[PDB]
C-alpha cells in the first residue's frame, strides 16, 4: 500500500467505529478499514478448480 | 474491410476472389463459338500483334486437347498451361482406364472440381481463367461449354467472354440463328461479331484466329485453318458490307 | 525498435534485437564467475536464498555434464537445464561413436551451433542463458570456455557472468593465475564472490564451488567446501 | 471477435461465419418439398432460361440412389461437391450392409462431413442447405433438411431460398391433416406451393415427384398449365 | 486482443473458454435432479414450427443401457461427444465385460473436451449433464466446455439457469422422492419457459436401479403434466 | 519507398528488396578488416584481431579457418554465422571428396556456398546468414585463386580482394596500387598487404594483431604464420 | 487518348513548328507530338492477360 | 504493449510476460500447503464448489504407490501432466522394476514443460504441483512453476492468499522436523486456516489430506479419516 | 499496403509481386538477341564494378546442352539455380528419350518451374527473365520467358536498361534475313547503343548458335571482330 491507502484505512476505521458511534477505536475497526482498502475485488474465480 | 484472403466469406454472404477473378477475366482475349450442327467453330483475338514475333506455334489460345476437343482460353496465361497439361492428363487417364474417348461432361466437371478445390481451400490463389469447350461425343453430338473460376460451368450455344464480349453477346442475341448448320454462315456471323467488337480497323487477318471441328467419317478432325481463306472471308464480309450500303 | 519482433528480420541498421534482448536478460541474473589454474579449472556461483523458503542444496546452477565437463550456468534456469541435457546427449553420442572422452573445443562448437540454430528461426526464441565450460585432460591440460546467448563461443582464462560482470574481472585480472595451484584459487574465488554485493540490494547469498583438474584425477565435482572451510575464515578477514 | 476467422467466438458467444454463411443460402433460389402419405414431391423455382442455351445441365434436383432425392440452396459448386461425395458415400454404404440406404444415415453423413469440414483450419464452409427426401422403411415418407452448421432437422414440409418465411407461412395455412393420400391433393398442394412462390411465373416452375417405389419423374409444362388452370378455377369458385 | 487460444490475460485466463461459457447461455434449458430412488431429468425442446417434428430433435440420448445424457449449446459438438462416448463405453464393456461407471465416462469425455489445438481444433461449445446408476446407486454428473467436471445433486443449465438454481435450492433437500422431484422440476420448467406446457414441449428421462431399461417417459408424461 | 516496412523477403516498388542490403552491413557490424592478395604463384590473407582483454586468450581468437588441407579461408561479420558457414563448407568439401574421388577445386565450393545462401534467400522464414567469406586456394593448371562469397549468394573472384568495414578505401588503394604491372615475388605481396592495411588503418603496429594466411605453389598446404616470421616481415618492410 | 491530350498534341506540334522557325504545322510535327504523348503507355513483357 | 502477445517474443526488458501471466493464472487456484518431517511428508489442499448442491472439486489426486501430487491452475493441463506422470512411473516400473527417485521424475516434468515455453503454437502450462515422494534418501517436497524452474523445499504453499501460510511456515520450519504425523497434520491445517478469511471456519467437506510415509503408501482422505484429524484444534485467537 | 502477398488478387488489376519482379528485371543489365536465317546470336553487357574483378570467372552466356544457348537479364544467384534446374531436366529428357531435348520443350518445362515458384505463397518469384535459343531441326528458335512463367518467340528482342530504345533500333535496323556475321554486327551495334562507350573484348560476352551446334566465343575472336566493327 501507499501512505494514502493507510490514511484511508485510518479514516474508514474511524467511521467504522462511528457505525457503532459509541466509543473510541477498536482493532476490528482497523480490520474492516483494511477490508475496504484491500481490494480490487476478485472473486472471479473459475477454471482453477 | 473484410478482404484479406480468399477464405472466408465477406458478410453478405458474397465473395471477394470469384468477383475479382471475373474482373481479371474481362481484360483479356475475346473468343466465341457458334450454334452449328455438323461442325463447330472457335474464334480468337490475337493479343500482342507486334511485328517481331514468329507465329511458329500455329496455336496461341487453341489447344487440341484429346483428339476431338479443343479449348479456347482467356486470362492469366501460365495458369492456362498448368490446367491444360493436367486436363490432357485427365482425359488420357480416362482413355487409359476405359479405352473410350471422354464424353466431355465429366471432363468439364473434373476441371471445375480442380478449380473449386482451390476455391474452398486456403490460402491458395484460385485460377483466374475462364475457358471454352468444343467437342463431340457418342451421346449428344457437337457441344459447347463455358468454364468459370467459381467452378460453375454453363452449357451454351453462343458463348460469352468479358467486357470486350458483352456487346458480342448482345449481337448474338439480336442476330440469333437457329436451323442453319451451314458453317460459312456462322463464320460470316463471327466475322461480323469480331468486326464490330474488336477495334481493329477493317479486320486485318493477322489479328484474328479461327479454328473449327468437323466430323469426317470416323475421325472428328479439328481444323486449325490457315490465312488465305481468312483473307477471302474478309473480302466476302466486306462485299456484304457493300451489300449493306446498297440501301444508300 | 519495432522492428524488434521476429528473430529472422533485420533492423534498418543491421542487427537483431531479439539477440540483444536475449543477451541483456542474463544481465539481471545472479553473478557467476570462473577461473583456471595451471592444473585445473575452478567454478563459483553467487547463489541467493529467496527469503526463508529454500533448502540450501536445491536447484544448483553448477551442473555436471560429462565425467570431466560441467556447467556453471546463469540466466533462465530451465533453459539451462534443457541445454545441459543437449550437452549430455552430445557427449554420450561422442562416447558412443568414438570410444574416448570428448575434446572441449569440439563440444563447444556443437553446442554453439545448437545455440545458433535456435537464434536462426522465427518460431523459436534465442536462449536466455550464459554459461561456462571447464575441463581437464592429461594430454590437453585445462581449457575454459564461454558461451553467449548468440553462439559466439571462445576461450578465456577468467570470466564473470551476472550483474558484476565488469566489477569482478576488474580484480580477477590482478590474480597471478599461472603460478598458483587451484587449492589457492578456491579461496581466491571465495574472496571474489564475497567482495561483490555483501548486503546491499538483497539480504543473503550462498556459495557453491565446482572443481575440476589434476587433483581430482580428471573428475569434476563440487568441493567439500565445508572441508577446510575456505570462505568464511577468510571472508571475515577480507572485510578489512 | 471479428467476422474473421471461423475459429474464435464472439464476446457474447457467437460464430460469425456460421451465422453469415446461412445468408448465402437465404439469398439463394427457392426450392420446396413436402411429403405425401405415399407419393413425395418437390420442386425448385427460378429456372431462368436465358433464351440461347440449354438448361439440362443446371438441374438442381438429383438423386444419390433410386430411393433418395436431392435439393439444395446457396451456391451451386458446394452442392456439386457434396452430392458427388454423397453418391460415393451411398455406394460405399451399399458396398457395406446390403439395405437400401436410409435417409437418416446419409443425412448424418452429409451434416457430419459439413460440420467436421467447418471445424478444421481455414476451410470455407459449404454455404448450402440440402433437402433429402426418401421413403424407405415400408414406404415411410421422410424429408430432412441440412444447415451450414451441419444440423439435420426433420420436417414434414420445407421451403428455403428467397422469401422462405412467406413460402413456409403458406404451408402453415395450407397443410391441414387430410393432405394425402389423396395423391391428387398432394399434386394440387405442390401446385399451390408453386402458385404461392415469390414470382410464380408459370413457365419457370420445375417440379419432380417420387411415388416411394418408382423412379424420379420430371413433369411436363402442359400438365402444370392444367394445374394452374384448375387452381384459377378454384379461385373463381371461391368467388 | 485476446485473439486466440495461445495467449493468457494479464489477470488470468481464457478469453476463449470464457466465450464458450458465454456460448452456453444461448441454449434451451434442462434440469436433472439426483434422487437415491433414481435420477430424473428434464429439458425444453423450443419447437419453432408445426412442421418441426418434435420427436426428431434429440435432447436426451442413450449412451448406455443405464446412462442418459442431455446437451446444452452447439448441437454438433454435442453429437461428436455423444458419438465418442458411444464408442468408448462399448470399448470398456469390450475390454472388461462390465459397465463403465458414469464418472469414468465423464473422465473419458473430458479427456478431449479440452484437447483443443490447431497446430501441434477450437474448444467445444456445449455443457453436458450425465445421469446414470453405477454400483453406488444413481449418479448425476455435470460437466462444462472447460472440462472442469464435478458431481451435482440437482443442476440446471442454459438460459434462465439463475432463478432455476435459486428456486431449485429453495425446494431441494437430500431425501426427496421421485414423483415429487418430477413435479418440482416441471414447475421450475413452466416457470422458466415462455410457452404453455404440454406434451410436445418437454420430455423426461427416468433411470432406476430396478428399472434400468427405458430411461424415458412417452405420453404418460401427459398424465404427469395434467396433475398440476 | 518503404513504406512496405520491408519485414519479409518480398519485392518493394522500384524495384529492390531491403533485407539482403541490410545484411550487407551485417558485415559492418563486425568491426574488422580483411584483405586478400593474388599477384603470382602465392596468395596472401591478412586480417587484424580486436582483443582489448588480458583475460581473453590469443589462439582461439583466429578468424583464419582452415577449411581443407589445400583450402583456407577468413571470416568477418558476426561470428556465429561465420562458424556455421565454415562447418557447412567443411561438410560439403568432405562430401565432394567422398563422392567424386578427388580434392575439390576452390571455385565449386564457392558455388555451393552461394547456392546454400540463395536457397536460404529464395525460401523465407530463416535469417539469411549475415557473414562474408573470402577463400583462397591453389589449383593445378591455373595457379592461385581468390574468391569472395556474399551473404547475398553472389560469389566472385579476382586478384586484389578485400571485405569488412573499411574496404571502399582499401579497394581505392588497390585500384591505385594494382595498376602498375610489377611482378609479385611474395615479399612484394606481403609488403603490399601489410602496407595497404597500414594505410587504411594507419596504426603501424605490433606483430601481435594481424593474422597472415598464405598459400604458395611450393607447398600447396594452407599455412598460418608465426609471430617471429610476421615480425621478420614487418621489420623487413620497415624503411 | 484523353480529351486534353489531343490539345497538347496540337499545341506542342505548334511548338515543333516554331522551334524550326515556322508558323505552319506539317504532319511531322504531329509525328513528333504523338511520340511525345506516347510516353503515357509503353512497357511490355506485360502481356500476360 | 504490442510485444506482449506471444511466448517467442523477447521483451525489450528481457522479461517474458507470458511467463508472469501464467504465474498470475496459477495464483488464482485453491490454497494448498506441503510440508515434510524427516519420516513423513504430508500435503494438504483446500476444496471449493460451484454451488451448495454441487460436489467439491478434488485437488489431491493419486499418482503412484509412493508419489502423490497437489495442483493449482488449469485442469486439462493437470490431467495431461497426470497422464504423463503415471506413464513415467509405470514405464520405469516396467523397465527397471523399481520405484523412481523423485528428482529425475521432476526433471522429466521440467523437460516436458520446456518445449511449450520456447516454441510457438502451445501455451505454457498453468500448473501448481506439490510433489511428495520417497526415494532412498527419504521424503521430498518439490514444487513446480510454469517457467519449469522446479524448486525443492521443506515447506511451501501456493495458490490464492498463501502468504500467511508462508509466514506460518517461517515461524514453524524449525518445529516441523521432529514431530510425528498427527501434530504435523494439524500444523498443516494451522496453515490452511490462515489461508482463509476469519469470518468462516474450515469445515469437513472442504479439505483433503494426503500422507505418504517411508513405510506408508500414499493415501488420500476425505472427511472420514479427516474428522479424526479435525479434532485436536483450538479456535483462532480472535 | 496490399498484395501482400501472393494468395489474393487485387481489387481490379493484376499481381503486384509479379509486377515488381518484372520491374527489378527491367532494372537489370542490358542484353540483346537476334534470330537470323542460319543462326541466333546472343550477347550481353558485362561491366565490372572496379578494375579488380576477373573476367574468366563468372560467365553470362551459358550453354544448357551442346546446341542450346541461354542468357538472362537480372539476378545471377537465381539465374544459376534455374540454369542448374534446366541442366538436370534436360538430362532427364536425355535419359528418357535418348535424344537431345527441343527448345520448345525446355521452355515448357522451365516455364512450368517458374510458374510453380510463382504459386502461392511463401517464396518470392525469380528476378530473372530468360533468352533461350538453339538450332533444333534446322530452323533456329529464340524464346524469351519472364518471371510470371509465360514465354514468347521473337525475331529480335532485348532486356535490361533502355530496352525500349534497343527495341526501336532492332525494329529499325534489323530485318528478317541476315547472316550470322551480320547479326553479330547489329547485335554489337544495339549493345553499344545503350551501354557505356568503353567497350573492349571483356565488357561484352557473346555466344552464337550454329547449325553445327552452340558456340561460346572467345575474347580472341571478339577483339578480332569488335576492334571497331563499324
Amino acid at each position: 500500500f501507499n501512505g494514502a491507502q493507510c490514511k484511508a484505512v485510518c479514516v474508514e476505521a474511524g467511521m467504522i467505529a462511528l457505525r457503532r458511534g459509541a466509543t473510541e477505536l477498536t482493532h476490528e475497526d482497523y480490520m474492516e478499514g483494511i477490508l475496504e482498502v484491500q481490494a480490487k475485488k476478485k472473486a472471479n474465480l473459475q477454471y482453477y478448480a | 474491410r473484410y478482404d484479406s484472403r480468399t477464405t472466408i466469406f465477406s458478410p453478405e454472404g458474397r465473395l471477394y476472389q470469384v468477383e475479382y477473378a471475373m474482373e481479371a477475366i474481362g481484360h483479356a482475349g475475346t473468343c466465341l463459338g457458334i450454334l452449328a450442327n455438323d461442325g463447330v467453330l472457335l474464334a480468337a483475338e490475337r493479343r500482342n500483334i507486334h511485328k517481331l514475333l514468329d507465329e511458329v506455334f500455329f496455336s496461341e489460345k487453341i489447344y487440341k486437347l484429346n483428339e476431338d476437343m479443343a479449348c479456347s482460353v482467356a486470362g492469366i496465361t501460365s495458369d492456362a498451361n498448368v490446367l491444360t497439361n493436367e486436363l490432357r492428363l485427365i482425359a488420357q487417364r480416362y482413355l487409359l482406364q476405359y479405352q473410350e474417348p471422354i464424353p466431355c461432361e465429366q471432363l468439364v466437371t473434373a476441371l471445375c472440381d480442380i478449380k473449386q478445390a482451390y476455391t474452398q481451400f486456403g490460402g491458395k490463389r484460385p485460377f483466374g481463367v475462364s475457358l471454352l469447350y468444343i467437342g463431340w461425343d457418342k451421346h449428344y453430338g457437337f457441344q459447347l461449354y463455358q468454364s468459370d473460376p467459381s467452378g460453375n460451368y454453363g452449357g451454351w450455344k453462343a458463348t460469352c467472354i468479358g467486357n470486350n464480349s458483352a456487346a458480342a453477346v448482345s449481337m448474338l442475341k439480336q442476330d440469333y440463328k437457329e436451323g442453319e448448320m451451314t458453317l460459312k454462315s456462322a463464320l460470316a456471323l463471327a466475322i461480323k461479331v469480331l468486326n464490330k467488337t474488336m477495334d481493329v480497323s477493317k479486320l486485318s487477318a493477322e489479328k484474328v484466329e479461327i479454328a473449327t471441328l468437323t466430323r469426317e467419317n470416323g475421325k472428328t478432325v479439328i481444323r486449325v485453318l490457315k490465312q488465305k481463306e481468312v483473307e477471302q472471308l474478309i473480302k466476302k464480309h466486306e462485299e456484304e458490307e457493300a451489300k449493306a450500303e446498297r440501301e444508300k | 525498435t519495432g522492428y524488434d519482433l521476429s528473430a529472422s528480420t533485420f533492423s534498418p541498421d543491421g542487427r537483431v534485437f531479439q539477440v540483444e534482448y536475449a543477451m541483456k536478460a542474463v544481465e539481471n541474473s545472479s553473478t557467476a564467475i570462473g577461473i583456471r589454474c595451471k592444473d585445473g579449472v575452478v567454478f563459483g556461483v553467487e547463489k541467493l536464498v529467496l527469503s526463508k523458503l529454500y533448502e540450501e542444496g536445491s536447484n544448483k546452477r553448477l551442473f555436471n555434464v560429462d565425467r570431466h565437463v560441467g556447467m556453471a550456468v546463469a540466466g533462465l534456469l530451465a533453459d539451462a537445464r534443457s541445454l545441459a541435457d543437449i550437452a549430455r546427449e552430445e557427449a554420450s553420442n561422442f562416447r558412443s561413436n568414438f570410444g574416448y572422452n570428448i575434446p572441449l573445443k569440439h563440444l563447444a562448437d556443437r553446442v554453439a551451433m545448437y545455440v545458433h540454430a535456435y537464434t536462426l528461426y522465427s518460431a523459436v526464441r534465442p536462449f536466455g542463458c550464459s554459461f561456462m565450460l571447464g575441463s581437464y585432460s592429461v594430454n590437453d591440460g585445462a581449457q575454459l570456455y564461454m558461451i553467449d546467448p548468440s553462439g559466439v563461443s571462445y576461450g578465456y582464462w577468467g570470466c564473470a557472468i551476472g550483474k558484476a560482470r565488469q566489477a569482478a574481472k576488474t580484480e580477477i585480472e590482478k590474480l597471478q593465475m599461472k603460478e598458483m595451484t587451484c587449492r589457492d584459487i578456491v579461496k581466491e574465488v571465495a574472496k571474489i564472490i564475497y567482495i561483490v554485493h555483501d548486503e546491499v540490494k538483497d539480504k543473503a547469498f550462498e556459495l557453491e564451488l565446482s572443481w575440476v583438474g589434476e587433483l581430482t584425477n580428471g573428475r569434476h565435482e563440487i568441493v567439500p567446501k565445508d572441508i577446510r572451510e575456505e570462505a568464511e575464515k577468510y571472508a571475515k578477514e577480507s572485510l578489512k | 471477435s471479428y467476422d474473421r476467422a471461423i475459429t474464435v467466438f464472439s464476446p457474447d458467444g457467437h460464430l460469425f461465419q456460421v451465422e453469415y454463411a446461412q445468408e448465402a443460402v437465404k439469398k439463394g433460389s427457392t426450392a420446396v418439398g413436402v411429403r405425401g402419405r405415399d407419393i413425395v414431391v418437390l420442386g425448385v423455382e427460378k429456372k431462368s432460361v436465358a433464351k440461347l442455351q440449354d438448361e439440362r445441365t443446371v438441374r438442381k434436383i438429383c438423386a444419390l440412389d433410386d430411393n433418395v432425392c436431392m435439393a439444395f440452396a446457396g451456391l451451386t459448386a458446394d452442392a456439386r461437391i457434396v452430392i458427388n461425395r454423397a453418391r460415393v458415400e451411398c455406394q460405399s454404404h451399399r458396398l457395406t450392409v446390403e439395405d437400401p440406404v436410409t435417409v437418416e444415415y446419409i443425412t448424418r453423413y452429409i451434416a457430419s462431413l459439413k460440420q467436421r469440414y467447418t471445424q478444421s483450419n481455414g476451410r470455407r464452409p459449404f454455404g448450402i442447405s440440402a433437402l433429402i427426401v426418401g421413403f424407405d422403411f415400408d414406404g415411410t415418407p421422410r424429408l430432412y433438411q441440412t444447415d451450414p452448421s451441419g444440423t439435420y432437422h426433420a420436417w414434414k414440409a420445407n421451403a428455403i431460398g428467397r422469401g422462405a418465411k412467406s413460402v413456409r407461412e403458406f404451408l402453415e395455412k395450407n397443410y391441414t391433416d387430410e393432405a394425402i393420400e389423396t395423391d391428387d391433393l398432394t399434386i394440387k398442394l405442390v401446385i399451390k406451393a408453386l402458385l404461392e412462390v415469390v414470382q410464380s411465373g408459370g413457365k419457370n416452375i420445375e417440379l419432380a415427384v417420387m411415388r416411394r417405389d418408382q423412379s424420379l419423374k420430371i413433369l411436363n409444362p402442359e400438365e402444370i398449365e392444367k394445374y394452374v388452370a384448375e387452381i384459377e378455377k378454384e379461385k373463381e369458385e371461391n368467388e | 486482443y485476446d485473439r486466440g487460444v495461445n495467449t493468457f490475460s494479464p489477470e488470468g485466463r481464457l478469453f476463449q473458454v470464457e466465450y464458450a461459457i458465454e456460448a452456453i447461455k444461448l441454449g434451451s434449458t434442462a434440469i436433472g435432479i439426483q434422487t437415491s430412488e433414481g435420477v430424473c431429468l428434464a429439458v425444453e425442446k423450443r419447437i419453432t414450427s408445426p412442421l418441426m417434428e418434435p420427436s426428431s430433435i434429440e435432447k436426451i440420448v442413450e449412451i448406455d443401457a443405464h446412462i442418459g445424457c442431455a446437451m446444452s449449446g452447439l448441437i454438433a459438438d454435442a453429437k461428436t461427444l455423444i458419438d465418442k462416448a458411444r464408442v468408448e463405453t462399448q470399448n470398456h464393456w469390450f475390454t472388461y465385460n462390465e459397465t463403465m461407471t458414469v464418472e469414468s465416462v465423464t473422465q473419458a469425455v473430458s479427456n478431449l473436451a479440452l484437447q483443443f489445438g490447431e497446430e501441434d481444433s477450437r474448444p467445444f461449445g456445449v455443457a453436458l449433464l450425465f445421469g446414470g446408476v453405477d454400483e453406488k446407486g444413481p449418479q448425476l454428473f455435470h460437466m462444462d466446455p472447460s472440462g472442469t467436471f464435478v458431481q451435482c445433486d440437482a443442476r440446471a443449465i442454459g438460459s434462465a439457469s439463475e432463478g432455476a438454481q435459486s428456486s431449485l435450492q429453495e425446494v431441494y433437500h437430500k431425501s426427496m422422492t421421485l414423483k415429487e422431484a418430477i413435479k418440482s422440476s416441471l414447475i421450475i420448467l413452466k416457470q422458466v419457459m415462455e410457452e404453455k406446457l404440454n406434451a410436445t414441449n418437454i420430455e423426461l428421462a427416468t433411470v432406476q436401479p430396478g428399472q434400468n431399461f427405458h430411461m424415458f417417459t412417452k405420453e404418460e408424461l401427459e398424465e404427469v403434466i395434467k396433475d398440476i | 519507398s518503404a513504406g512496405f516496412d520491408r519485414h519479409i523477403t518480398i519485392f518493394s516498388p522500384e524495384g529492390r528488396l531491403y533485407q539482403v542490403e541490410y545484411a550487407f552491413k551485417a558485415i559492418n557490424q563486425g568491426g574488422l578488416t580483411s584483405v586478400a592478395v593474388r599477384g603470382k604463384d602465392c596468395a596472401v590473407i591478412v586480417t587484424q584481431k580486436k582483443v582489448p582483454d588480458k583475460l581473453l586468450d590469443s589462439s582461439t581468437v583466429t578468424h583464419l579457418f582452415k577449411i581443407t588441407e589445400n583450402i583456407g579461408c577468413v571470416m568477418t561479420g558476426m561470428t556465429a554465422d561465420s562458424r556455421s558457414q565454415v562447418q557447412r563448407a567443411r561438410y560439403e568439401a568432405a562430401n565432394w571428396k567422398y563422392k567424386y574421388g578427388y580434392e575439390i577445386p576452390v571455385d565449386m565450393l564457392c558455388k555451393r556456398i552461394a547456392d546454400i545462401s540463395q536457397v536460404y534467400t529464395q525460401n523465407a522464414e530463416m535469417r539469411p546468414l549475415g557473414c562474408c567469406m573470402i577463400l583462397i586456394g591453389i589449383d593445378e593448371e591455373q595457379g592461385p585463386q581468390v574468391y569472395k562469397c556474399d551473404p547475398a549468394g553472389y560469389y566472385c573472384g579476382f586478384k586484389a580482394t578485400a571485405a569488412g568495414v573499411k574496404q571502399t578505401e582499401s579497394t581505392s588503394f588497390l585500384e591505385k596500387k594494382v595498376k602498375k604491372k610489377f611482378d609479385w615475388t611474395f615479399e612484394q605481396t606481403v609488403e603490399t598487404a601489410i602496407t595497404c592495411l597500414s594505410t587504411v588503418l594507419s596504426i603501424d603496429f605490433k606483430p601481435s594483431e594481424i593474422e597472415v594466411g598464405v598459400v604458395t605453389v611450393e607447398n600447396p598446404k594452407f599455412r598460418i604464420l608465426t609471430e617471429a616470421e610476421i615480425d621478420a616481415h614487418l621489420v623487413a618492410l620497415a624503411e | 487518348a484523353s480529351g486534353a491530350e489531343v490539345k497538347g498534341v496540337c499545341t506542342e506540334a505548334g511548338m515543333y513548328a516554331l522551334r524550326e522557325r515556322r508558323v505552319h504545322v506539317t504532319q511531322e510535327d504531329f509525328e513528333m507530338a504523338v511520340a511525345k504523348v506516347m510516353q503515357k503507355d509503353s512497357e511490355k513483357n506485360m502481356s500476360i492477360k | 504493449n504490442q510485444y506482449d502477445n506471444d511466448v517467442t517474443v523477447w521483451s525489450p526488458q528481457g522479461r517474458i510476460h507470458q511467463i508472469e501471466y501464467a504465474m498470475e493464472a496459477v495464483k488464482q487456484g485453491s490454497a494448498t500447503v506441503g510440508l515434510k518431517s524427516k519420516t513423513h511428508a504430508v500435503l494438504v489442499a483446500l476444496k471449493r464448489a460451484q454451488s451448495e448442491l454441487a460436489a467439491h472439486q478434488k485437488k489431491i489426486l493419486h499418482v503412484d504407490n509412493h508419489i502423490g501430487i497437489s495442483i493449482a491452475g488449469l485442469t486439462a493441463d493437470a490431467r495431461l501432466l497426470c497422464n504423463f506422470m503415471r506413464q513415467e512411473c509405470l514405464d520405469s516400473r516396467f523397465v527397471f522394476d523399481r520405484p523412481l527417485p523423485v528428482s529425475r521424475l521432476v526433471s522429466l516434468i521440467g523437460s516436458k514443460t520446456q518445449i511449450p515455453t520456447q516454441r510457438y503454437g502451445r501455451r505454457p502450462y498453468g500448473v501448481g504441483l506439490l510433489i511428495a515422494g520417497y526415494d532412498d534418501m527419504g521424503p521430498h517436497i518439490f514444487q513446480t512453476c510454469p517457467s519449469a524452474n522446479y524448486f525443492d523445499c521443506r515447506a511451501m504453499s501456493i495458490g490464492a492468499r498463501s502468504q500467511s501460510a508462508r509466514t506460518y511456515l517461517e515461524r514453524h520450519m524449525s518445529e516441523f522436523m521432529e514431530c510425528n504425523l498427527n501434530e504435523l497434520v494439524k500444523h498443516g491445517l494451522r496453515a490452511l486456516r490462515e489461508t482463509l478469511p476469519a469470518e468462516q471456519d474450515l469445515t469437513t467437506k472442504n479439505v483433503s489430506i494426503g500422507i505418504v510415509g517411508k513405510d506408508l503408501e500414499f493415501t488420500i482422505y476425505d472427511d472420514d479419516d479427516v474428522s479424526p484429524f479435525l479434532e485436536g484444534l483450538e479456535e483462532r485467537p480472535q | 499496403g496490399y498484395s501482400f502477398s501472393l494468395t489474393t488478387f487485387s481489387p481490379s488489376g493484376k499481381l503486384v509481386q509479379i509486377e515488381y519482379a518484372l520491374a527489378a528485371v527491367a532494372g537489370g543489365a542490358p542484353s540483346v538477341g537476334i534470330k537470323a536465317a542460319n543462326g541466333v546470336v546472343l550477347a550481353t553487357e558485362k561491366k565490372q564494378k572496379s578494375i579488380l574483378y576477373d573476367e574468366r570467372s563468372v560467365h553470362k552466356v551459358e550453354p544448357i546442352t551442346k546446341h542450346i544457348g541461354l542468357v538472362y537479364s537480372g539476378m545471377g544467384p537465381d539465374y544459376r539455380v534455374l540454369v542448374h534446374r534446366a541442366r538436370k531436366l534436360a538430362q532427364q529428357y536425355y535419359l528418357v528419350y535418348q535424344e537431345p531435348i527441343p527448345t520448345a520443350q525446355l521452355v515448357q518445362r522451365v516455364a512450368s518451374v517458374m510458374q510453380e515458384y510463382t504459386q502461392s505463397g511463401g517464396v518470392r518469384p525469380f528476378g530473372v527473365s530468360l533468352l533461350i535459343c538453339g538450332w533444333n531441326e534446322g530452323r533456329p528458335y529464340l524464346f524469351q520467358s519472364d518471371p510470371s512463367g509465360a514465354y514468347f518467340a521473337w525475331k529480335a528482342t532485348a532486356m535490361g536498361k533502355n530496352y525500349v530504345n534497343g527495341k526501336t533500333f532492332l525494329e529499325k535496323r534489323y530485318n528478317e534475313d541476315l547472316e550470322l556475321e551480320d547479326a553479330i554486327h547489329t547485335a554489337i551495334l544495339t549493345l553499344k547503343e545503350s551501354f557505356e562507350g568503353q567497350m573492349t573484348e571483356d565488357n561484352i560476352e557473346v555466344g552464337i548458335c550454329n547449325e553445327a551446334g552452340f558456340r561460346r566465343l572467345t575474347p580472341t575472336e571478339v577483339k578480332d571482330y569488335l576492334a571497331a566493327i563499324a
